[PDB]
């Protein structure tokens, strides 16, 4: 009675059907099989990686017992599984766990070969004293079956360490399906989330959500990595096939949000908050305009639909009256029918029936965007609004960095060459040095990549090289070796690609760097992963590593070519992108840089109100004055700073130059006045 | 992870099932010092990474928090105000 007190049926359970499909796996169940009915050591312990499916093996060979594909001493066995947890509870005097032991091993030798005992999660067994004991006596005559599933470490971590019961069990590995096995699984099991769910399930998706989630997903395993991303995509059909869609129930609440909010805003007493009222409103119609837009589309193609059903019904309709007409030989209606209204509405059907947004099913890109939700690496189709982007993205990298076309290029082509689904997939997306004389962008144009990307310059993983000068440095990027001071921390560089994994690399001036530094990102480039220190394996098959430097500086070609072949590995130089060298500045291109550097002081000091009015003889002053070709464009920042905002300062904090003016600037001739 | 002494253990039956729905929340430097140390257990789990705010947003959520500090101290708070306090 213990049995059924404490402990649970597997193969009644088995009866009423409530286990799950157990597609494959045939060699591991007859090794289990071949191993439990043996002689001696009949005790079979299941050992493989969390989530590899080690307890499915022992519910599919419940399930061959229940339908009687067992050999012959496994009929009718009535597996069982044990629970510790349940056993050792309210049982606070001395003589009560070990008690209930007795009891259950005893009601188990009663039955003689019948009961085939089954602990999950066997590792448990090692305590639960204050005893847990008591079977090796059982086991020392072969009088137990006890088949039992740890994960791959807790074996060595639990079990080894009492290498006395080890010699008492035998192993069974078993390793991770590959991706046909994995999509046969899948196949096997899509019924029970279509009747679940609500919706229907494509093949294709299926296929999909196999080749993905393992290009993608790098830290599980297959049968369940593979399981969550369809189990996600059906309960994201099945909330939108209820009220309103996505894409719509977003800007609906944003909507509401703007006019909440304006609501309050309106009913200010000042100034300041003059001006930001006239973009809330701005904002708010713009989005309203889209909103009705939108709410038209999904409006109709409903109506089409509905159309469709009824030219369906109606058709059909007319389909059993020409049975009938049949039935009652009415020859002036059966062809009138048979060739006529039927094929009528057939037609009127068929011009209808072409009649997108929430089909009906898992289509095999909901699941790239559920993989895009995860792990924030966007593999979609290029939805027709950022392939727009991704033309003018270079002409919008000209709002930052000016000139350096040869670098824009190849800056850009290596980013639309990824999302067309062409680049090598065992590479970072892109690793490039960049290279020149100083002061010309080399670090700007990084800042602006990294900003059309994520709109925030700060969330750009970022590294110095200046300060990585010898060999136990390197630490400082991978983490410590086991057992050491700093080990519950980890890396710097490593720790911020294992979490966001689309992030952009910077290394900076990579020459300052210890020439050991360097033999770390062989590895890193033309593969995509490193270790870090606890034996951990991040993967760069989605960063865009970047490289500065300022190697030469002074020769034209050759000489820079020749400073990087003589400090730098050839298979280093080798694994590259495209290696670019910046050109400098010309006289011409400072203007376009004057008028940026106006608008940023502009914006600058624009929380107070205090916009500026230049004049084209200042602007023109101003690039001609500070140009010197050695020290690119920083004396012209620091020129505008000293012959503008000092003086501005000078007036400002002495009056007269109260908030909300605007003063005019002038030349004078040297000098500039305001 | 504690409270053992075979403790937050005889969970993982349920969780694999989905009987009890969890729902959680954890510094994201902690997660991979107590967690992702028992890989047996963070199987059952799904991540959803939360990234922090911008200036824009955070302006926003301080215009529709003003009013529960407004009846607290007994008080008014300018939106030139709250600007200023995300801004700075
Ligand atoms: N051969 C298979 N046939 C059908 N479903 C499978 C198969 N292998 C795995 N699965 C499914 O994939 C998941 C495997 O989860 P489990 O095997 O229970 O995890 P586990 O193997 O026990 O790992 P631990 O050590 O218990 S965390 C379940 O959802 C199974 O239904
Ligand atoms: N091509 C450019 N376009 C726009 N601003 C630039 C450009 N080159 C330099 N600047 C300005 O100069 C600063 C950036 O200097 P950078 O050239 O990026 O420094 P760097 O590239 O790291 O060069 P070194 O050799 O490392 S000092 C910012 O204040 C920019 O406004």
């Amino acid at each position: 009675q213990a049995l059924q007190k404490y402990s649970t049926d597997l193969t009644a359970r088995a009866r009423e059907g409530k286990l799950d499909p157990v597609i494959g796996r045939d060699n591991e169940i007859r090794r289990v099989v071949q191993v439990l009915s043996r002689r001696t050591k009949n005790n079979p312990v299941l050992i493989g990686e969390p989530g590899v499916g080690k307890t499915a093996i022992v519910e599919g060979l419940a399930q061959r017992i229940v339908a009687g594909d067992v050999p012959e001493s496994l009929r009718d066995k009535t597996i069982v599984a044990l629970d510790l947890g349940s056993m050792v509870a309210g049982s606070k005097y001395r003589g009560e766990f070990e008690e209930r032991l007795k009891a259950v091993l005893d009601d188990i030798k009663n039955s003689a070969g019948q009961i085939i005992t089954f602990i999950d999660e066997l590792h448990t067994i090692v305590g639960a004293g204050a005893a847990g004991n008591m079977i090796k006596p059982m086991l020392a005559r072969g009088e137990l079956r006890l088949v039992g599933a740890t994960t791959l470490d807790e074996y060595r971590k639990h079990i080894e360490k009492d290498a006395a019961l080890e010699r008492r069990f035998q192993q069974v590995y078993v390793g991770e399906p590959s991706v046909e096995d994995t999509i046969g699984i899948l196949r096997g099991l899509k019924d029970r989330y279509e009747v679940h769910h609500g919706v229907r399930i494509t093949d294709s998706a299926l296929v999909a959500a196999a080749t993905l989630s393992d290009r993608y997903i790098t830290a599980r395993f297959l049968p369940d990595k593979a399981i969550d991303l369809v189990d996600e995509a059906a309960s994201r059909l099945r909330m939108e096939i209820d009220s309103r869609p996505v894409e719509i129930d977003e800007v609906e609440r944003l909507v509401r949000r703007l006019e909440i909010e304006e609501m309050a805003l309106s009913k200010e007493e000042d100034e300041a908050s003059a001006e930001r009222l006239a973009k809330l409103r701005s904002e708010l119609a713009d989005q309203k305009e889209k909103l009705a837009e939108l709410t038209t589309r999904w409006q109709n193609e409903k109506n089409a639909i509905e159309i469709v059903r009824d030219l369906k019904e109606q058709l059909e309709a007319l389909r059993g009256e020409s049975e009938r007409a049949e039935r009652d030989g009415d020859l002036a209606k059966a062809a009138e029918l048979r060739y006529g209204r039927i094929p009528e509405v057939e037609k009127k059907l068929d011009a209808a029936l072409p009649q997108v947004m929430l089909k009906e099913e898992v289509g095999p890109d909901d699941i790239a965007d559920v993989v895009s939700a995860w792990t924030g690496i966007p593999a979609g189709r290029l939805l027709e609004g950022e392939t727009a982007k991704l033309l003018r993205m270079e002409d919008e990298l000209g709002k930052r960095v000016i000139g350096q076309k040869a670098a824009v290029t190849a800056v850009s082509d290596a980013v639309r060459r990824s999302r067309a689904g062409v680049s090598d997939p065992n590479r970072p997306t892109g690793a490039f040095m960049f290279l020149g004389p100083t002061g010309v962008g080399k670090t700007e144009l990084a800042k602006a990549l990294a900003d059309f990307l994520f709109d925030d310059e700060r969330a750009m993983v970022r590294i110095d090289m200046s300060e990585y000068g010898e060999k136990h440095t390197v630490a400082r990027l991978i983490g410590a070796p086991p057992g050491y001071v700093g080990y519950e921390a980890g890396g710097q560089l490593t720790e911020a690609v294992r979490r966001r994994p689309y992030t952009v690399v910077l290394f900076d001036e990579i020459e300052k760097a210890h020439p050991d530094v360097f033999d770390v990102l062989l590895q890193v480039l033309d593969e995509g992963r490193l270790t870090d220190g606890h034996g951990r394996t991040v993967d760069f098959r989605n960063t865009i590593l970047i490289l500065t430097s300022n190697l030469g500086s002074g020769g034209s070609a050759e000489q820079v070519l020749a400073a990087v072949r003589a400090t730098f590995k050839p298979e280093f130089i080798n694994r590259l992108d495209d290696v670019l060298i910046f050109e400098g500045l010309n006289p011409e291109e400072l203007v376009r840089i004057v008028d940026i550097q106006l608008a940023q002081l502009g914006k600058r000091l624009a929380q107070r109100r205090l916009q500026l009015q230049v004049s084209l003889p200042a602007k023109r002053w101003l690039a001609q004055r500070g140009f010197d070709p050695v020290y690119g464009a920083r004396p012209l920042r620091r020129l505008v700073q000293q012959a503008i905002g000092d003086q501005l300062a000078k007036m400002l904090l002495a009056g007269q130059v109260h908030d909300g003016d605007t003063v005019p600037v002038n030349v004078s001739p040297d000098a500039d006045s305001l | 992870v504690g409270a053992g002494a075979d403790a937050g253990n005889m969970i993982k039956p349920m969780l694999a099932r989905g009987e009890l729905r969890l729902v959680g929340a954890t510094t994201l430097d902690e997660y991979r010092k107590h967690i992702e140390k028992d890989a047996a257990l963070e199987r059952r789990f799904q991540q959803v990474y939360v990234g922090e705010p911008s200036v824009e947003d955070t302006i926003g959520i301080l215009r529709g928090l003003k009013d529960r500090y407004e009846v607290h101290h007994g008080v008014r708070i300018t939106d030139s105000a709250l600007v200023a306090a995300a801004t700075l």
